[PDB]
């Protein structure tokens, strides 16, 4: 079972886990309590299983959309910081981690995807998606591609699908209607159709994943990519002269990425709940704590007001916020996992030609 | 699929 | 009368109120509300008068001993910081502001008197009180005096009274017994008698007060004085080469100063309670907040672990901690006001010869 | 006097 007297933390391998480990080391030096940070694969899927038996990490980090499902299963401890502490973070970030009237995690950062481009290959990035095919043709004649991003995770294609009207669950009367989905409406069909056509016209490969896309952009093989703040560190190391800006528009409409609030939840079966709260409230959610993680891998716009003010000057953060505002905060309801799996299958099947765009989305709707 | 299982 | 959307703060004039005002400006630029810091005379006695009706500050600063009385009178708002925030301060500081099982203030700093001496007049400070008379005679021949401290406030003489056995209220059965006062036992009589004799033999004047003592030491006229950390700022300006060390012993026993925890209470009649808690919790009780106050006038040892870590390196702070460990934390019971008034009268009357030590202490006991 | 109000 979970050992008492130590803290085990899980966070995605793409995030600044080494920076988080430094915060853990400071905690141990001050309290004598050991902190172990790990970054398992598919941790958001592994947590429910291990936490079910009553095991798993003391703290789990992930975008808030997965937390509602965890709470419904009773896998998360309710957190109750005093109102004063709550005032140190933006009000909307707390709403993102509120389920059935109870807070179920500590918000850490607001993540939104942006268009990242190579200034040496494209000084002026396209304002619309409709311009990409012509731009790719031109660049292809030069041995390069216009755009490459992860097509295996729906998170990355969603901004285009939602651009012309696609949506997950209809929100009415103050609640999400699970039975009213917008993944197969006119707008969603138009968006995925455009993406599939880009593939059919050899402007993108249906097998492109995170690693492939990252390598391509960092090696200067593609003029643009779509990714989040965490990716900036690797790009800085590649020394590519890049810019981060607003995603291209589709049919005159801005792209609408699903906005995630990176959050830290506490395992309901943990015998170290108060220790976890002290680590999160007194060490991580401080300017110095977030800086340590951010220095490792950019968190993007943080939930902590005091630190966000310091990151506001960064043009890359301004672009992140601009895209976030054009998109929408993800719901945290339990049905989100079904939604994500459904869209993932639809995109992969349509992109690979296993199904027509219309039928792939019709099935995602169901 | 998005609207399935309760 | 009172004003909403504003914070009025009261703190003693010898503390770093200008530094506190800087923290106030920080709060104003983030919340929009103006913070006014004032330092009225005898604020600890005016507070209960104005707070009892419709007036008074939103926040009041003073050593914790006076807060029990205020709470009993219903003049203070109950404080309920989450356990995580509580862990940022030392446990004993919270106990100092706990009354009837409820927290009624935010602890700020731990105050203890130390012996301050001029190295150019006395390279090696006396280890015992009994050595002072001979030391004074030697200095008197050079136009100087050995010791001068505020005799008008019993706080300054208490370390001597308690050295050989004197005490305020006996603690037993989990509570202070108000029917067992020790201000007139053998130890207390011996201590005050020594002070009365020092005066009779012209080794100190019975009219010496805070101003007189401070000017004498800062002008290099007296070799020693007894004061708190707040006084170090004025001495630094005087360029006097001073040291801060353990108080002299009496009858082979160490002097036992009453330890005060500078605390911040919120007026029960304040319409800005949440704002006040945010100011104290989020702005003052931070490394930067305490540092701003400390820079103006030293706070001495602080309740905040993170900042104390940085101050513990100061030899003057080490001396403060040593005297505090040899002393005792003040009770916060309602009877403290009467106790202080009673001993103040006894010391002044006995020192000036207007009352015998035995009758003076007997009356104070009653 | 110490035990008073």
């Amino acid at each position: 079972k979970i050992e008492e007297g130590k803290l085990v933390i899980w966070i995605n391998g793409d995030k600044g886990y080494n920076g988080l480990a430094e915060v853990g080391k400071k905690f141990e030096k001050d309290t004598g309590i050991k902190v172990t940070v790990e970054h398992p694969d598919k941790l958001e899927e592994k947590f429910p299983q291990v936490a079910a038996t009553g095991d798993g990490p003391d703290i789990i980090f992930w975008a808030h959309d997965r937390f509602g499902g965890y709470a419904q299963s009773g896998l998360l401890a309710e957190i109750t910081p005093d109102k004063a502490f709550q005032d140190k973070l933006y009000p909307f970030t707390w709403d993102a981690v509120r389920y059935n009237g109870k807070l179920i995690a500590y918000p850490i950062a607001v993540e939104a995807l942006s268009l990242i481009y190579n200034k040496d290959l494209l000084p002026n990035p396209p304002k619309t998606w409709e311009e990409i095919p012509a731009l790719d043709k031109e660049l292809k004649a030069k041995g390069k591609s216009a755009l490459m991003f992860n097509l295996q995770e729906p998170y990355f294609t969603w901004p285009l699908i939602a651009a012309d009207g696609g949506y997950a669950f209809k929100y009415e009367n103050g609640k999400y209607d699970i039975k009213d989905v917008g993944v197969d409406n006119a707008g969603a069909k138009a968006g995925l159709t455009f993406l599939v056509d880009l593939i059919k016209n050899k402007h993108m490969n249906a097998d492109t994943d995170y690693s492939i896309a990252e390598a391509a952009f960092n090696k200067g093989e593609t003029a643009m990519t779509i990714n989040g703040p965490w990716a900036w560190s690797n790009i800085d190391t590649s020394k590519v002269n890049y810019g981060v800006t607003v995603l291209p528009t589709f049919k005159g409409q801005p792209s609408k990425p699903f906005v995630g609030v990176l959050s830290a939840g506490i395992n309901a079966a943990s015998p170290n709940k108060e220790l976890a709260k002290e680590f999160l409230e007194n060490y991580l959610l401080t300017d110095e704590g977030l800086e340590a993680v951010n220095k490792d891998k950019p968190l993007g716009a943080v939930a902590l007001k005091s630190y966000e003010e310091e990151l506001a000057k960064d043009p890359r953060i301004a672009a992140t916020m601009e895209n976030a505002q054009k998109g929408e905060i993800m719901p945290n309801i339990p049905q989100m996992s079904a939604f994500w799996y459904a869209v993932r299958t639809a995109v992969i099947n349509a992109a690979s030609g296993r199904q027509t765009v219309d039928e792939a989305l019709k099935d995602a709707q169901t | 699929n998005s609207s399935s299982n309760n």
